[PDB]
């Protein structure tokens, strides 16, 4: 049960490099690509992410896309960069210009056929194909436009499979780009129709994680991308190791998504704790559960206390008892009962996997479907209406060729998504 | 006196590992299928035959199939310690799971795997000369166990006809829960279990967890403990077929004594001398003490209280050093009790069995060694309370169509929810009506 | 298709690799729960005979 | 059906034995002329052993009996 | 007693290598045909005589001819390991192939080569004293096998007359395919074969691939595996001539028992203990188990399902340690089955044979060692489905005269396509008519 | 079963030198002609391409013809040039002038009798003669005119054998000479009548192979001629080595051509991959099949996706299972069913040969008959129509003696070939 990965734009390629470092480390693959591991358990599921090249070597089933090869040369130059297949790097000759319309319509249509050919070549080689995994930012240019283009083409070609995205979204306090509302709104419009499951991360939340919890003096993007690669590699762990209660991406989707538009989730990872404090408290299931539900440990700016949980999922790694999992999830649901949607009798799914990440006795990753996601969309829609009413930067997009009707459709669809979340927030049994 | 075991999905295969571990160790077959001879002169004995068949070279092989849609657990069995015991064709695995969808198992995915399973079950039944039932282990909470278990029981019921089918079923616990969609799968599992099974015994993990915390001294139990307890129960029930005894009990006698009307076939199970090694040497364990134990609610393996209902029939299995006169004295003392009540149309409420083989002790096990044990299966109207809580949780979710689009997309009509819910409602009314005294005389 | 001593060394290495799995960090619960314990359990055959 | 309970038909699984006389009829060119045509195996775009392949290659998988309670359904059989 | 083998084209020569390997090793003739330097006779007994003749000095030479139009395969035989076994005249090779054209084989080139073949076969037949038939191995999909096989069978049928001719024929698989023009050659072959063959056994590579995947454990099979299976089948059918047994069966008895009407001579073949070494020690292999096996479609060497038709006659050959009472009990149990149907005009449906010699084990082989085996050839109306699909593909191509200019250029009238197509249509109607119940026609 | 080769013009003689290098290497023949091989499998079919002269030596069955001796000096300077028989070199004293009429009518009829005498001398020495093999360009002067003249004469003398041509045709993008369309049109008229099977190669496709797949920094005509020599030496491999399912040029022709004018074929050779990438992929039958059907690996500018396959053939070299070959051809036929002409029930022939080319574990050559080949001829006809409407350069040809009606006749024949392909493309069952 093998996944094909796509990494798009600068953020996507940077996060991807750390992800493939983490995955190669857990399975004992040398930065030359040679297997150097020490148990058969590592080999027996290597197929999920790697293809086997001759006399030992493994190659990672990933597509790298960018509009200028500068990033591609940076990723090729990294410490694990050699592992990637040279033919898997796809690039153009001119940039997205930080413009969604360029990325979707002009350079997108120029490159997309070579990407679809590579993705189909990789997919049809699999004996049974599981979902695709895509990493990109919505605020950028080539990431948003060409990522959503490719998602639409893959959804046409493989409508029965799963489509999964991890996505970076603009912080509420400081912008990295002036035209963020247009790119975000158009990308969310594309995703809510096309995607099966979407996870959202705020860089501001990772900064607050580092400063408050880890007390790091001088954080760098390597730390933020390491936290993300840790959670990303944690979600798939039950796919690729034994356990008492196996789980799968489709089983997560079936338990998390009540209705098909409500597929945007919050993420967290629990055993975060500073090197000075770590000597003072041993790992146990109550400690992981308490950190896991603390909003301090959640990777979005919206806080659960302003909303209610429709559903949640917890994936546990390690040698552990079923009593602590079942009784902890019952106890947390009972003590905080006002924060759980009352017309579902049990909101949490659990899963347990034997093999923890190296150097931790235990870990859990948390996925949450919470109505407080409506506040992010409302904020983006307000900033979009302020910019659109004044035609603030529209001539760039119209000059590329977009009809103005796209902006009003995307705004209306996002506004209806906000309304639907608000309606499910205030529902009652009657 | 042969029986064939069918194990479905994750719970059923994991419980199967503990069961076959126990049956091997109890008969004495080594993990490689050979029985080491002890005496040089004499007959070989033949007791395994209920569960094993021997080749002409004397290897033993077991009468079981393992069914799963995901490979990982069965591939673990294939790579584990018992690799050589099972025939490799018997361990059947698909490509991808039923994703907690009963509809996916029943309509989309189980239809591909089901024909191999039917060919293996046929090949087993052709290699028999006395067959007295199928034993099925599954959970109704998950997708493949519900959907493929129902589809396979339907096919078995057409192909094999009159042959008996006895189910051990893990039902959704009344407040411990593991997945959101459990009510839909359990409701849909109902008709399959109502018209395609002869007796169905229901288990809830929360009760076996309570039993392992209270009686044994285990702070942090895991599924291997529960599965070893279930294996012990099955070994106690099938011991009447396999070893000498004073009063044998054939599997058809259970159906004759326990089932008053053809739908009223759901039974409660409990086991008496669950005790730790440190306590076991401080106490005698006479017949009357363990008989008193099986009626206490702290002993049951299903989370229901029978004091809120009325008993219709009880079947008591004693194994070990017991004398029939003591069993009769115990049953008469139970009958004297005021907190034990039988429906007035069932005056002769008890069936007894007495077998000489004491329960086996497993090297890694947590139960003490004891000279005698008793096991109970009983039919009681209190069971109606479990369905009422399942129906309330279904009604809460179904009032807003909380997940229905998954089920409709995988091939099922929306009408099937209302039909199944009405059938289980009629089953609730049956249990209300059967327990009503005949105060009206015309 | 005969085997040279190098092939014998490779086969022995593969057998050792299979035996030495499920070490301290890689122990599952099937590995630590279900083992070979036939030599430690007592076997009783007093109440079982041959059918005629 | 009977009172207060549903039959196997209502759910959509009649359990009668097949009509063996029709089953033992070879499928020749005259048969396909009378009904349908083209004794060739239908081509599929899915992997072998996948549910789409069995859906558009075999008759047993693609079969669907009517669903509904006998009281509401006309039945006509 | 004696039988002469004729091997034609590529499949027939390659299957011949496996056949003569097996017959040498089973009788005990060395691969070069010589004897140790101290013995006066290589073997004590004459049983080899059915397939080999010895010179007065005691060298052995086999009763076979190898016919091909291209040199390469026969040159491989000339340079291989069995160089000294064959007489060099027996290995006949032309200059250039029949290029997948039936017309090229039949009219232009085989017409030139055929008189040498007939002279060699005559030279064999003159050195015989109780010849009782010809065995022919060929594929009908290729040009020289179809065209020269038909032409040679026609000439043989005129010259030898009443002597029986039994064919083993590789037909085009129903969805695996190797060349575009297969339907034309197969139709024209079947047209010639209808008049001039007494029994024809049909094989499809897709079935033997399925059999080697499910029963044997071979991930990457090749033609040598299939050819060894075919050789085993031929050895099983001809074993009745060569070794002691309870119920012998002469080659003339097959045609008398299997063919009801002179056109209805195409038979299905299957073999029971096709099994791997790892499975063989997990299972007993009694008579009734292999008898139940031969009727399952997973055992067949032709891709047809007999449940879609009616049997007219079955011939069951048992070899090895079998007792007649078990064969009779097994056949009566088979007769009981409901998915096995006989035409009402054929009440006595079975012929039996029982031979004491168990199957031989070949040093490089992939089959396990087993004490007994059974082989069946049977006539059934299900065969009509294979022809209907070949005829439909012919009709599709012929509607546009897609390739006909090659056939017309190599010497054939266009009329021959249409004639053959009406004859195969009439054969389809024959299979419809023969299958009509007598109780229905009153 | 002996093949006679003819090399005409500069392109033909240069490709021939590389072809005879590859064949001499495979049979272990020293450039002096001495046998130095190490297995009997090399010797037992050496007769197919070499004749044996006395005391060891072997001589290659080839005729070299050209109008200026410049080429003879080029072949003589190559590493294997000495092997060729001196009497087999035929040359004039003045060039073709890039003119078809000059090459066909004035110096052609002057030299052609000596070429026919040499070809007959070579043919009558064989114990059984298989088809002829001819290499030439269609855009040149002596290549087109004298090649088609000689082809017509050999077709008169040996009508029951096979006539095979490999032919280079002018790129739509790059040309070395202005008058390419006239010479091409007249040559295509000659080929469609005379030939049994014709393969077409665009130099543009070889440049795109070199630049994209092999990433050569400074490709030369030697590389293009190496790719061509590889396929040419591959097609005959089953004639001259053992295998599990033998095949022959005549069986290829019988399976590929439904009707006698439809004898134009596509070419491919599968194991092509850059020296950097080679560490990344182990050899297997799926990989060869995947490269074999990729239009990137096809040696013409037309792409199969614009047409439909009537028939195709694959010849495999190496030790491999027949099951994998048959099941691969079934899977490709089933998944892409819209690209195969529906009134033929099975379009692919397979063949398997035991002996791979030196230094490769496995190889396949692919031959395809696809209607999109009509697009090349249409482009040539367009350029012809642009020049012909204005009588742009006709006085050279008319001064040689051609009637203008000849140009319109040749144009009409090419237009009818295009029409016949288009009609069979759009045919239906009804
Ligand atoms: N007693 C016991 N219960 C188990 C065991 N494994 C799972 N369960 C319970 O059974 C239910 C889950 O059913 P599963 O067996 O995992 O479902 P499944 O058959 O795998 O179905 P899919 O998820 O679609 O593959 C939950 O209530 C679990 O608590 C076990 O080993 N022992
Ligand atoms: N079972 C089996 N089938 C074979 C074997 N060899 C070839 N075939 C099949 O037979 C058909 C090809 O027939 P060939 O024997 O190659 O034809 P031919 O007799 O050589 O005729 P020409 O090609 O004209 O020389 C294809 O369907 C092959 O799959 C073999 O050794 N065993
Ligand atoms: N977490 C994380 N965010 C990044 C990284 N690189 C860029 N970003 C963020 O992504 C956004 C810029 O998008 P970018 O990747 O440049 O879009 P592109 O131009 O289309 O490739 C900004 O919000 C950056 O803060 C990284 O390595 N890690
Ligand atoms: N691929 C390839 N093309 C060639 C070679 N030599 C010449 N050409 C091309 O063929 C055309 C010239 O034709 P030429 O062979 O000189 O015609 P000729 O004078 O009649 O022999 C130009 O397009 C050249 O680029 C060669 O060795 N290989
Ligand atoms: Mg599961
Ligand atoms: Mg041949
Ligand atoms: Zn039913
Ligand atoms: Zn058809
Ligand atoms: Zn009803």
């Amino acid at each position: 049960r093998e996944i094909v990965c796509v990494q798009a734009g600068q953020c996507g390629n940077q996060i991807g490099s750390k992800f493939w470092e983490v995955i190669s480390d857990e399975h004992g693959v040398d930065p030359t690509g040679t297997y150097q591991g020490d148990s058969d358990l590592q080999l027996e599921r290597i197929n999920v992410y790697f293809d086997e090249a001759t006399g030992g070597r493994y190659v990672p089933r990933s597509v790298l896309i960018d509009l200028e090869p500068g990033t591609m040369d940076s990723v090729r130059a990294g410490p694990y960069g050699q592992i990637f297949r040279p033919d898997n790097f796809i690039f153009g000759q001119s940039g997205a210009g930080n413009n969604w319309a360029k990325g979707h319509y002009t350079e997108g249509a120029e490159l997309i056929d070579s990407v679809l050919d590579v993705c189909c070549k990789e997919a049809e080689s699999c004996d049974c194909l599981q979902g695709f995994q895509i990493c990109h930012s919505l605020g950028g240019g080539t990431g948003s436009g060409m990522g959503t283009l490719l998602i639409s083409k893959l959804r046409e070609q493989y409508p029965d499979r799963i489509m999964m995205t991890f996505s970076i979204i603009p912080s509420p306090k400081v912008s990295d780009t002036v035209v963020e509302p247009y790119n975000t709104t158009l990308s969310v419009h594309q995703l809510v129709e096309n995607s099966d499951e979407s996870m959202c991360i705020d860089n501001e939340a990772l900064y607050d994680i580092c400063f408050r919890t880890l007390k790091l003096t001088t954080p760098t993007f390597g730390d933020l991308n390491h936290l993300v690669s840790a959670v990303v590699s944690g979600v798939t762990c039950c796919l690729r190791f034994p356990g008492q209660l196996n789980s799968d991406l489709r089983k997560l989707a079936v338990n998390l998504v009540p209705f098909p538009r409500l597929h945007f989730f919050m993420m967290g990872f629990a055993p975060l704790t500073s090197r000075g404090s770590q000597q003072y408290r041993g790992l146990s299931v109550p400690e992981l559960t308490q950190q896991m539900f603390d909003a301090k440990n959640m990777m979005q700016a919206a806080d659960p206390r302003h909303g209610r949980y429709l559903t949640a999922s917890a994936l546990f790694r390690g040698r552990m008892s079923t009593k602590e999992v079942d009784e902890q999830m019952l106890n947390v649901q009972n003590k905080n009962s006002s924060y759980f949607i009352e017309w579902i009798p049990n909101n949490i799914k659990s899963s347990v996997c034997d093999i923890p990440p190296k150097g931790l006795k235990m870990a859990v990753t948390f996925i949450g479907n919470n109505t407080c996601i409506q506040e992010m969309f409302r904020r983006v829609g307000e900033q979009f209406t302020l910019m659109f009413r004044r035609k603030a930067f529209l001539h760039w997009y119209t000059g590329e060729g977009m009809d103005e009707m796209e902006f009003t459709e995307a705004e209306s669809n996002m506004n209806d998504l906000v309304s639907e979340y608000q309606q499910y927030q205030d529902a009652t049994i009657e | 006196r042969e029986a064939i075991c069918i194990h479905i999905g994750q719970a059923g295969c994991q419980v199967g590992n503990a069961c076959w571990e126990l049956f091997c160790l109890e008969h004495g077959i080594q993990p490689d299928g050979a029985m080491p001879s002890d005496k040089t002169i004499g007959v070989e004995d033949d007791a395994f035959n209920t569960f094993f068949s021997e080749t002409g070279a004397g290897k033993h092989v077991p009468r079981a199939v393992f069914l799963d849609l995901e490979p990982t657990v069965v591939d673990e069995v294939r790579t584990g310690t018992y690799r050589q015991l099972f025939h490799p064709e018997q361990l059947i695995s698909g490509k991808e799971d039923a994703a907690n969808n009963y509809a996916r198992g029943h309509y989309t995915i189980g239809k591909e795997i089901v024909d191999l399973c039917l060919d293996r079950i046929r090949k087993l039944a052709d290699n028999c000369t006395g067959l007295q039932g199928f034993l099925v282990y599954h959970a109704v909470g998950g997708g493949t166990g519900s959907g493929l278990g129902a589809l396979l029981l339907e096919r078995l019921s057409v192909d094999y006809g009159k042959k008996s089918k006895l189910g051990y079923t893990v039902y959704p616990s009344p407040q411990v829960s593991t997945a959101v969609v459990e009510p839909y799968n359990s409701v849909l599992s109902t008709h399959s279990l109502l018209e395609h099974t002869d007796v169905a015994a229901m288990l809830d993990n929360e009760a076996i967890y309570d039993l392992t915390r209270r009686n044994l001294d285990i702070e942090r139990p895991t599924y291997t403990n529960l599965n070893r307890l279930i294996g012990q129960v099955v070994s106690s029930l099938t011991a009447s077929l396999r070893f000498d005894g004073a009063l044998n009990v054939d599997l058809t006698e259970f159906q004759t004594n326990l089932v008053p009307y053809p739908r009223i076939h759901f039974v409660l199970t409990s086991y008496a001398p669950v005790i730790s090694a440190e306590k076991a040497y401080h106490e005698q364990l006479s017949v009357s003490e363990i008989s008193n134990a099986v009626f206490e609610p702290a002993s049951m393996m299903t989370k229901c209280d029978p004091r809120h209902g009325k008993y219709m029939a009880c079947c008591l299995m004693y194994r070990g050093d017991v004398v029939p006169k003591d069993v009769n004295a115990a049953v008469a003392t139970i009958k004297t009790k005021r907190t034990i009540q039988f429906v007035d149309w069932s005056p002769t409420g008890f069936k007894c069995g007495i077998n000489y083989q004491p329960p086996t002790v497993v090297p890694g096990g947590d139960l003490a060694k004891v000279q005698r044990a008793v096991c109970m299966i009983a039919n009681s109207t209190a069971i109606a309370e479990v369905f009422a809580r399942i129906d309330h949780k279904f009604d809460l979710m179904y009032s807003k169509r909380a997940f229905v689009h998954w089920y409709v997309g995988e091939g099922m009509e929306e009408g099937e929810f209302s039909e199944a819910r009405e059938d289980l409602a009629a089953l609730e009314k049956d249990y209300e009506e059967v327990g009503a005294e005949s105060a009206d005389m015309d | 298709h005969t085997l040279t001593p190098v092939h014998e060394e490779t086969v022995l290495s593969q057998t050792q690799r299979h035996l030495n799995r499920h070490n301290g960090k890689w122990a599952t619960e099937y590995s630590v729960s279900y083992k070979d314990s036939f030599d430690e359990a007592e076997v009783n055959k007093a109440y079982s005979k041959r059918s005629i | 059906h009977d009172k207060k309970y549903h039959h196997c038909d209502c759910y959509g699984h009649p359990l009668g034995l097949p009509n063996y006389k029709v089953l033992a009829q070879p499928r020749t060119n005259n048969y396909y002329n009378a009904t349908g045509g083209c004794p060739c195996i239908p081509r599929s775009a899915a992997h072998p052993g996948s549910w789409r392949n069995k859906r558009e290659q075999l008759r047993s998988t693609a079969n669907h009996f009517p669903f509904g309670c006998t009281k509401k359904r006309p039945g006509t059989t």
